[PDB]
């Protein structure tokens, strides 16, 4: 196969993605979830572990990890301190509108994620850490939870297999750093959410002080799907190494904007012109794609014609993908003011733990608040291409990275949009 | 310069050379004592991109 995109409606696990069905247990046996389970539990973690690895599952938080390698780091056995599989559910990055679909409309296709990923590697409970702000999603997912707890599926003797597990959710505060995992971990325990430092892995030292894997909802809840429906089935789908499904978040200047599952090597010119019916004043009114979501750096009209929607071609693309947000902007938006919000955004979330990303990010903020208005000289272009260049590869987590990137790819695609702002301030305020 | 011409002939005659075309007493011909402004260049190295001082 070559040519993808156009998913089928049979192949997606997402069903009751939009709230059209009933989204409760009983409404969920009859979606196909909390469906033999119990053989699913009795084959052992390493049989999970070995579908998981099969599938080419990889990391759908931002990161682009593989899943099965990440879990398998788990696989070992205790010394008197437990495990948790602690699923990230913060969903902060901008774009990104996904995870609240998964948690508001498929809430058991998540708790059955949690129960399947905790086989998996041994785990004794689990976490939700869901964003404060998604009050009504953590409500719905708290009764989505007592129902699980009143049929005994999870609890004690999960499925009939007796291998005991509690699912809890936390819930944030207003915190975008919180959607990092250490910064998760921390967030968990009571404290500041500051990151960690790597190494300890979470692997080894997580959550308390416990062996804990932070996972994002959506590579968590495909799992008893990929267990189920099988893992060459789910490895079928994409191109190698970037296999599997996505649920785009397909947001800004378009005419529908949209969260729709989609085939992974899918084409971003067919995405856009298939679900969401165009950019507003057509694929000519084109200006740039931010790919996926705050943290990627954007991409021009002449990127966006072949580029496909997977990590390895956006790789080649010299950009990320990480949670899949197509934020589209026309020729009627001014791209310097976008971009100095979205760094104004960088400043007002994060959390000032370390001085790269502390300083760097207020300091471009300040430079792009200079550049919207021009009040500058073109030869601090570059010298801000040295500040990214002096966050990126120096900080703890990767918001300093998350941060450095947009500037990157702004200054690196539209630099003479730069320079003819800047004369036009040189020619019309001196 | 202020020297009459006869004592200014027997001075050329006395020395055997010209002394008024090279006068060693300074008069208008030199800088005024109050100055423009200046506006003094700056090094090489003032420069906003690749100024890492290892290099
Ligand atoms: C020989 C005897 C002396 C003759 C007088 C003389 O040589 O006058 C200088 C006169 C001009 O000299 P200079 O080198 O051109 O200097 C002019 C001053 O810069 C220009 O001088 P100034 O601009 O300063 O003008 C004022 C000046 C003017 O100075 C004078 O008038 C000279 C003094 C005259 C008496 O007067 C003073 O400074 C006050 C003089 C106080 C001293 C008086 C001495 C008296 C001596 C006898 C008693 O010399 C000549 O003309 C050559 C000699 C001529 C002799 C003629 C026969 C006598
Ligand atoms: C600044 C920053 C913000 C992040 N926000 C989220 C988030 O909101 N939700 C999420 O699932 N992962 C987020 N991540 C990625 C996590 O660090 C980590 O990759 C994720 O919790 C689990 O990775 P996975 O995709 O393999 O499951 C963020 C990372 C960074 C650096
Ligand atoms: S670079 Fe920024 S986001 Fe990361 S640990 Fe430091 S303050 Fe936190």
């Amino acid at each position: 196969k070559t040519s993808f995109g156009s998913l089928k409606d049979e192949d997606r696990i997402f069903t009751n993605l939009y709230g059209r069905h009933d989204w409760r247990l009983k409404g969920a046996q009859s979606r196909g979830d909390w469906y033999k389970t119990k053989e699913i539990l009795l084959k052992g973690p390493d049989w999970i572990l070995g579908e998981v690895k099969t599938s080419g599952l990889r990391g759908r938080g931002g990161a682009g990890f593989p899943t099965g390698l990440k879990w398998s780091f788990m696989n070992k056995p205790s010394d008197g301190r437990p495990k948790y599989l602690v699923v990230n559910a913060d969903e902060g990055e901008p774009g990104t509108c996904k995870d609240r679909e998964i948690i508001r409309h498929d809430p058991h296709k998540l708790v059955e994620g949690c129960l399947v990923g905790g086989r998996a590697m041994g785990a004794r409970a689990a976490y939700i850490y869901i964003r404060g702000e998604f009050y009504n999603e953590a409500s719905n997912l708290q009764v989505a939870i007592r129902e699980a707890y009143e049929a005994g599926l999870i609890g004690k003797n999960a499925c009939g297999s007796g291998y005991d597990f509690d699912v809890f959710v936390v819930r944030g505060a207003g915190a975008y750093i919180c959607g990092e995992e250490t910064a998760l971990i921390e967030s968990i325990e009571g404290k500041q959410g500051k990151p960690r430092l790597k190494p300890p892995f979470p692997a080894d030292v997580g959550v308390f002080g416990c062996p804990t894997t932070v996972a994002n909802v959506e590579t968590v809840a495909v799992s008893p799907t990929i267990c189920r429906r099988g893992g060459a089935w789910f490895a079928s789908f994409g191109r190698e190494r970037n296999s599997g499904t996505k649920l785009f978040n397909i947001s800004g200047h378009v005419n529908n904007p949209c969260t729709v599952e989609e085939e992974m090597s899918v084409p971003l010119k067919e995405l856009i012109e298939k679900h969401a019916g165009g950019v507003t004043g057509g694929w000519d009114n084109l200006l740039a794609v931010i790919p996926g979501g705050s943290s990627t750096p954007l991409i021009p009209k002449s990127v966006c014609e072949t580029v496909l929607m997977d990590f390895d071609a956006l790789i080649q693309a010299q950009t990320g993908l990480g949670t899949a947000a197509v934020i589209v902007m026309d020729r009627s938006t001014d791209i310097v003011k976008a971009i100095a919000r979205l760094i104004e955004f960088y400043k007002h979330e994060s959390c000032g733990q370390c001085t790269p990303c502390r300083e760097g990010v207020d300091w471009m903020n300040k430079v792009m608040a200079r550049f919207v208005r021009g009040d500058a000289r073109p030869a601090e272009i570059d010298s801000l291409w040295e500040i990214s260049k002096q966050i990126e590869g120096h900080t703890i987590c990767a918001l300093g990275d998350g941060a450095a990137w947009p500037v990157q790819g702004l200054i690196r695609h539209f630099r003479p949009e730069l320079e003819e702002r800047m004369q036009r301030f040189a020619q019309q305020h001196q | 310069a202020s020297a009459t011409r006869l004592i200014q002939g027997l001075r050329n005659w006395a020395s055997g050379r010209d002394l008024q075309a090279k006068l060693q007493l300074r008069y208008q011909e030199i800088s005024k004592r109050t100055q423009p402004p200046p506006k003094l260049p700056v090094g090489p190295s003032h420069r906003l991109s690749n100024n890492y001082y290892c290099a």
